[PDB]
């Protein structure tokens, strides 16, 4: 995923 | 269609005050909380403060929008937007928001609000000074929408929980579950769905 | 009818500012505290701290419906509808509350408000260590309709207050009586009723 | 008249940044402090709560109420109150009451807002029998004598009748008395009432 | 004019959110403090002060004819322009205690003084004869010389309005002027720096 | 144009809620801490608390105008803001300062809050030589690179720094980190800040 990251995991929620 | 005729689209169809339910179906909310930090945790007085991601996620037709030729996703103030009721039935203080104030909305009406949340709650902090440590539960769901309503359910992303947390905490994450309840209290006839999440944590050594 | 219809006639004709008497009869507040949790207690200073939902109804006919395929109930923002002013007489804070400031309306007019409030006060805690414990006294009415204008009545005995009292306080609860007064005071010539709780509570060990 | 009716008319009317004035005579509010409790001493602060009981007068809020209503309660945003002030506090005043003010039909007004405030006061003879005292200064904060006058109501050593019986201390007495003070600050004189509260700890 | 259409032209009239500067001339302010209290001193070198800070500027376009009319009125702040001083050095938001009415005078002077509670940094000496010393730094956020000038008034006792209760004393207090330019920004800022000299009794 | 215009025009077509790209370009965002104060560091909780200058720029061209005056300060609600924070904050970000910006004539932004805040960071070392760092980690709470690029700007040297705190600055360097994950087509960016400081004795 990209989940660690607060935008990314806005913009592609996991 | 630019950004600015997007927001525009939304304040005019965008009702904040009611609820998107779809032919009287509950509005399907997602919640999952990712620790950040536990801070000032008190063995007298039960009571800890954490700080949490607390990452809220449903769908609301009525902010969407055909993304042929026009972005994808905007950000979006939640004043705006119907949000979740959402409380922590046990907590002893008022939700402090961190972040700012936005939600990422998709073009088919997806819609993420995850505000980093400062919070107070009664647990139990007996034996965090030992190897299987404490826990605490926070209990979330809808202070007012009961599950024919909204439905409140945890997202399936498992053990991952250590790489959100402070590495400079007192404290360490041994584990994090959330499990989904319904509760009915006397007070009120119909069910409440919430989200039960169970802070396994100890202090290091 | 759907939510936003009522919604919209609700902020029609909902007069916030404007208690809904009927006929110059009393609007009947009923009104009851569910005690979540005894936090800070004050062994110096004889205050202690205390999470109570105030279960709260009241009825304004004019906001009913009796239309067919409609909700049975919405949630409401309070700034939306006039609420009671009520007030804890003998309170040394300000009542904060830790929940969504939203309301129930029923179709046939009844209002249904609890929100969870943190609020603290005097009371004589000496004997919070003994079998019978200390006595914490909370009057509750409405700050400026008197008698002719809001009544308060407690609801009936139904279910034991412990039952949303958090097993993690330090305390526990021995027994709660919500019985209806009349207080008059020498700067008003009529009397206000209220509802007087006595929260009767010892530590644990 | 209905209630409706006459609070629709009060937003009408009702000019809340504009003292409520008649021919440039000033605006005649009376106050009174009601103790019900003192809440943390220290040795030099000490805490209070009070019923700040305060009337005043507004033509322009009158209506007939020969076959209407006598009095309704109003949201003070709504309302012109007075710009009063402890002068010597050292805390925000807490407000812990609902912010509505009664209006009777003849313009009259009362306000009694339930106040926490921290104040600069001796506490050392606390514990003696002759116990200590504080002094709590209230007036208008920028509206001088031509403007705004401040009376107390009669009745001045003020019996405990509102006073917290679980209260650390007991009242001994308190009065609340008259006066105009003219800082170097400011040309004018403002008045103010000046409230002396002698309490003591218990036993 | 009675004081209701006073007031209503100063809505109409009065820009909040515009410095009234005049003919590209420097709004001139004048801060004054007066001490009441000296609360909670901490050893982590902080202090908590209640001071009452009198400020003073001319806007013009407020100025309304006071025959009949009243020669001032008492005004919400939120109506008029405020200058957007702050105390650089502070390390709390300031506390308004008093309610935020200026006084507007029919010439387009405004007086606002509000009662403030607000905790620095500074050096606590404070159990020694001289004392210690807070010095508090007072100028415009975003206003830099050519806009917003500020300068302390003459002084008159500085213990007037000090609380003969509290646990310290005021032994002076004085005013610099200082006009500074940082490399962040081209332009001078200009302060008043009060320095609050006091000792525990 | 007087200031007043310039404000008018500035509300028209300002649209605070809508960030201002242009032709699909990212606004470019510039972010620099000036550190003025350490509260309290905490060698139990690792805790710092910090005073900060947050110098912020960017640009909004739709804002430009114009001989006449050249810059205005504007309340922020009158403008879009960048949704930066501090990833690794542990309190709400307390402004101490008027929230004004300054707004130049080719649409440039500039934002300078004075902040308070507390962070999680490695304070073990405080006491010694080389001393304790902080990292505070900025960007965008819900934009990514193609919509909002974080950059530090070119000044590090303690110039807005209290000389009477207790502890004093070694060095405060800015680094940007810029991420691309295989899920996703665009780059995600912070600006990591490290400021090394130590006890002074």
């Amino acid at each position: 995923c990209c989940a660690r990251n607060p935008a990314c995991r806005h913009n592609h929620p996991c | 269609l630019d950004r600015a005729d997007i927001l525009y689209n939304i304040r005019q169809t965008s009702r904040p005050d009611v609820i998107p339910t779809q032919r009287d179906r509950p509005v399907a909310v997602s919640v999952s909380l990712k620790f950040i930090n536990i801070l000032e945790v008190n063995e007298i007085t039960n009571e800890v403060d954490v700080v949490f991601w607390q990452q809220t996620t449903w769908s609301d037709r009525t902010l969407a929008w055909n993304s042929s030729h026009s972005p994808d996703q905007v950000s979006v103030p939640i004043s705006s937007l119907w949000v979740p009721d959402l409380a922590a039935y046990n907590a002893i203080s008022k939700p402090e928001v961190l972040t700012p104030q936005l939600a990422r909305v998709v073009s088919d009406g997806e819609v993420l609000y995850m505000p980093s949340i400062r919070q107070r709650f009664s647990c139990d902090v007996s034996g965090v000074d030992t190897e299987s440590g404490a826990t605490c539960r926070i209990k979330i769901g809808s202070w007012t929408h009961h599950s024919r309503e909204i439905s409140v359910d945890p997202t399936t992303e498992n053990s991952d929980d250590s790489e959100y947390f402070s590495q400079y905490s007192r404290f360490e994450i041994l584990d994090v579950t959330q499990k989904k309840n319904s509760v009915t209290y006397s007070c009120c006839p119909e069910a409440y769905e919430d989200v039960e999440v169970s802070l396994n944590f100890r202090k290091k050594g």
